[PDB]
């Protein structure tokens, strides 16, 4: 096995600049025997540069590739949101053909407050005897948001459980859902029910609170 | 195993064929001419989709100097008879063997579709490579940076094992190499001869009329041949090239297939050029250590401890005759470090005390060759009395006169 | 252009088998290479091996002792088959044609439990509004959320699974509507699960 190392893991780019990602071999690979691959979340790689520079069909001039030895470069100029990709450089030049760890390609964009919204169980769970409460943030950047539960003033932990979605492609936000979960016996002991977020776009923490 | 020694007693000489491709046909796509071939509108057909070609035809090129990278390395590694028959692997004066030309007209039988129809139009003219490109869809094949000429000349160059030292001489040395002294070879030659001789009559046979051997060469030369095919019946079949014959869009989907094609062209030969490396590789290790040399490996060049080999250039490969030293009928004999006479302790000078179970002689480590126990043969160090597992024996001494 | 679709089980039990077939159409198995490429979840690739059509198998020199591949007399499909799954066997696996043309993956599986089916519960408006539904107690990840059965695709956020303290998943599904058209339209969220061969229908 050849293995293959990406030194820059994680980048946070805004659009309209460049990104150099470095591919380094343990041995000596030719420059006929690499390629580049991007990856949508929930996607099939795409293949981007095989050999050193040649590129594919249906690929934009931004993707330019170049190297030879054991130091191969991705080059994307003029960056745009529609990037927001996993990048592997893989060799099919030996018999065990290996890829590497990819490069996490982000884009940056100015401080969007979230909309914060409350979703209650519904009859149907409590039928079922496991209520489920959830707080949704729809649209924020960056990804650091805070989210707590207060039942009856009192803060709640080990219950929550968080989700976060990938970026969109066409503008670069994330959403975040906060799901509560207890039985029906402890959603029938109280009465006032509260999600309470803060972020970096909220000069105070908003408060979303609802009853039965 | 207290005392017992394990000797081999009959030994074979066997050839075997090794055939390793070592190099894949040139390809090269010609631009303004895949793009635009008969649309006589080749500025805005060359602007837009213009650019594509010249990506794939830089990976083209990469590959063909790989191959003649590979050929490099297997076929240049220098530059510049007695029993054994040696008439069929020489060169007999166009500059080549008789195992050469059967392996010629059965590998260049492999491709009958676009090489065939390219070297035919060619006419044996180097000059016409802009017209034979015309009527051919814009593909081109470009002939090696070694020729057969010359790779028949460095086939001919490396068959100088068979050498100023005489050829008997020489196989004296390497079986001393394995470990044989040289008795067994000049007393032996008539069957070692022989051996040899029916080996390559068999080999001979089983060259030519039955596939056999030509399993790992035939079939990737057909496979290249096929790859190429495909690209011509993907090419004329559907998405026709442009001929004479608000339609920009169907213009688009002609020209926008035809470049995903050489694409699929040339990233399914790019693995074929992996795989073509690697069989090089070990053809540059097989000629590094087996030829221009013996080898102290062990099952690795043939069957057995590895004697010489000879190599012959098969069209797209490589193809190396070993020689080897095949050992037989083992025998338990009885061993004993010395031999008692006359109240003298005798050793061997060198060899190994044996006993086929009535008589004692004095055989090599490796070899039954039995001699008679002389005083020539042992010499004298010690009383009876100081070795442990001594047996009873009378020397012979030669000079017993009148 | 080719297609390539890829099938098979999405849950095995440990020491079984996995058989994995990969339909090829718009082209025939007769003159290509063919790989199988896996992922692990939040990983690198990893590399199987691939074939010809009428020879010359290579397979991963860490994995080799337990993998075939094959093509079929169909001449549109070819199968990978596994021996010995252990739970690190777990994989987005990948069809792909060479190193060009990858195929949408399939996600297998590989734990000693049994397939639960979904259950499909509202998130109503609490009085731009948001809307969802909720889909808990599925052991697999296959699961497939679509909204107004392919019609509304704007806005919609589909969050990835979390596993909870029972060892099943659960699934959140959440559109924006405007608040114009509140109770003008109707909404609808289809569910799919496959190993369970559950379809929901629910409104909201
Ligand atoms: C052990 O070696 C002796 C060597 O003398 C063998 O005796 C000879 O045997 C051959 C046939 O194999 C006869 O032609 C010779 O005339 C014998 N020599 C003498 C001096 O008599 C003996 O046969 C061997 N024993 C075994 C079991 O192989
Ligand atoms: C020789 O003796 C060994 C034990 O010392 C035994 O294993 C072997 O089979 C014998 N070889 C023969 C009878 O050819
Ligand atoms: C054994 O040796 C004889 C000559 O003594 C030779 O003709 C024969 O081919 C050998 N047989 C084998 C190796 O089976
Ligand atoms: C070598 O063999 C050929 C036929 O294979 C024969 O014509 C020739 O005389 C032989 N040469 C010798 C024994 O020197
Ligand atoms: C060897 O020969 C000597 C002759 O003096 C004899 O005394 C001795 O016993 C013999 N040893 C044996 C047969 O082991
Ligand atoms: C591979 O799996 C397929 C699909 O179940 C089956 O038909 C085939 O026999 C298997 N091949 C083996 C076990 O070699």
């Amino acid at each position: 096995e050849i293995v293959l190392t990406q030194s820059p893991g994680t980048l946070s780019l805004s659009p309209g600049e460049r990104a150099t990602l470095s591919c380094r071999a343990s041995q000596s690979v030719s420059s006929i025997y690499l390629a580049w691959y991007q990856q949508k979340p929930g996607q099939a790689p795409r293949l981007l540069i095989f050999a050193a520079s040649s590129r594919a069909i249906g690929i934009p001039d931004r993707f330019s590739g170049s190297g030879s030895g054991t130091d191969f470069t991705l080059t994307i100029s003029r960056l745009e949101a529609e990037d927001f990709a996993v990048y592997y450089c893989h060799q099919y030049g030996s018999s065990p053909w290996t890829f590497g760890q990819g490069t996490k390609v982000e884009i940056k964009r100015t401080v969007a407050a979230p909309s914060v919204f409350i979703f209650p169980p519904s009859d149907e769970q409590l039928k079922s005897g496991t209520a489920s409460v959830v707080c949704l943030l729809n649209n924020f950047y960056p990804r650091e948001a805070k989210v707590q539960w207060k039942v009856d003033n009192a803060l709640q932990s080990g219950n929550s459980q968080e989700s976060v979605t990938e970026q969109d492609s066409k503008d670069s936000t994330y959403s975040l859902s906060s799901t509560l979960t207890l039985s029906k016996a402890d959603y029938e002991k109280h009465k006032v029910y509260a999600c309470e977020v803060t972020h970096q776009g909220l000069s105070s923490p908003v408060t979303k609170s609802f009853n039965r | 195993s207290n005392n017992s020694i394990a000797i081999p007693t009959n030994f074979t000489i066997s050839v075997t064929t090794e055939i390793l491709p070592v190099s894949m046909t040139k390809t090269s796509v010609d631009c303004t001419m895949y793009i635009c071939g008969d649309s006589t509108e080749c500025s805005n057909l060359l602007l837009q989709y213009g650019s594509f070609c010249t990506q794939l035809n830089r990976a083209l090129t990469g590959i063909a100097v790989e191959q003649d990278k590979n050929t490099q390395e297997v076929f240049a590694q220098v530059k510049q008879f007695g029993g054994f028959n040696f008439s069929q692997i020489l060169p007999d004066p166009s500059k080549r063997s008789f195992i050469e030309d059967l392996l010629f007209n059965k590998v260049t039988l492999a491709d009958a579709g676009f090489i065939k129809q390219y070297g035919d139009c060619l006419g044996d003219i180097a000059a016409r490579d802009l017209i034979c490109a015309q009527k051919f869809n814009g593909l081109t094949v470009l002939p090696p940076l070694l020729t057969d000429e010359m790779i028949a000349q460095y086939t001919s160059a490396l068959l100088a094992g068979t050498i100023q030292i005489p050829f008997p001489m020489q196989m004296a040395y390497r079986f001393e190499g394995i470990g044989v002294t040289q008795n067994v070879l000049y007393e032996n030659q008539k069957l070692i001869a022989n051996q040899f001789n029916s080996a390559i009559g068999k080999i001979q046979d089983s060259l030519s009329s039955t596939p056999s051997a030509l399993g790992k060469l035939q079939d990737v030369v057909n496979q290249n041949a096929q790859a190429l095919n495909f690209l011509v019946k993907q090419l004329s079949s559907n998405c026709g090239a442009i001929s004479s014959v608000e339609a920009e869009v169907q213009i688009q989907r002609l020209i926008t297939c035809r470049l995903q094609s050489l694409q699929t062209y040339v990233t399914q030969m790019l693995i074929r050029a992996a795989e073509y490396r690697a069989s090089a590789n070990l053809a540059a290790t097989k000629m590094s250590e087996c030829v221009l040399g013996q080898s102290k490996r062990v099952d690795f060049c043939g069957k057995g401890y590895h004697l010489m080999s000879f190599p012959q250039s098969a069209p797209h490969g490589v193809v190396f005759l070993h020689v080897t030293y095949v050992p037989a009928q083992e025998k338990n004999f009885t061993t004993a470090p010395a031999i008692c006479h006359d109240g003298k302790a005798h050793f061997p000078r060198e060899g190994v005390f044996v006993s086929n179970g009535t008589h004692w002689f004095v055989t090599q480590r490796n070899f039954y060759e039995p001699q008679i126990i002389t005083t020539d043969n042992t010499f004298v160090s010690g009383n009876c009395d100081v070795v442990i597992g001594i047996v009873n024996n009378t020397v012979y001494d030669p000079l017993q006169p009148e | 252009q080719v297609q390539l679709r890829e099938s098979g089980p999405g849950l095995v039990k440990p020491s079984e088998t996995l058989s994995l077939t990969c339909t090829v159409s718009g082209g025939s198995t007769s003159g290509y290479y063919w790989s199988w490429i896996r992922q692990p979840p939040g990983k690198g690739l990893e590399w199987i091996g691939y074939i010809y059509d009428i020879g010359s198998t290579n397979y991963n020199p860490s994995l080799k002792s337990r993998v075939t591949i094959s093509v079929s007399t169909s001449k549109n499909q070819f199968s990978l088959n596994l021996t010995s799954v252990t739970a690190a066997d777990t994989a987005v696996y990948y069809c792909a044609r060479g190193f060009d043309s990858w195929g949408q993956g399939t996600l297998v599986t590989v734990s000693s439990a049994s397939t639960k089916g979904p259950s499909v519960f509202p998130l109503a408006p609490s009085s731009t509004a948001a809307l969802g539904c909720l889909v808990k107690d599925y052991f697999p990840e296959p699961v497939t959320v679509s909204w107004n059965s392919g019609a509304l695709t704007s806005g919609v956020h589909t969050f990835p699974a979390v596993l909870q303290s029972s060892g099943l998943y659960s699934l959140s599904s959440v559109v924006t509507v405007p608040s114009s058209s509140l109770g003008t339209q109707t909404y609808i969220c289809n569910v799919n699960h496959k190993p369970s061969n559950t379809k929901v229908d629910k409104r909201v």
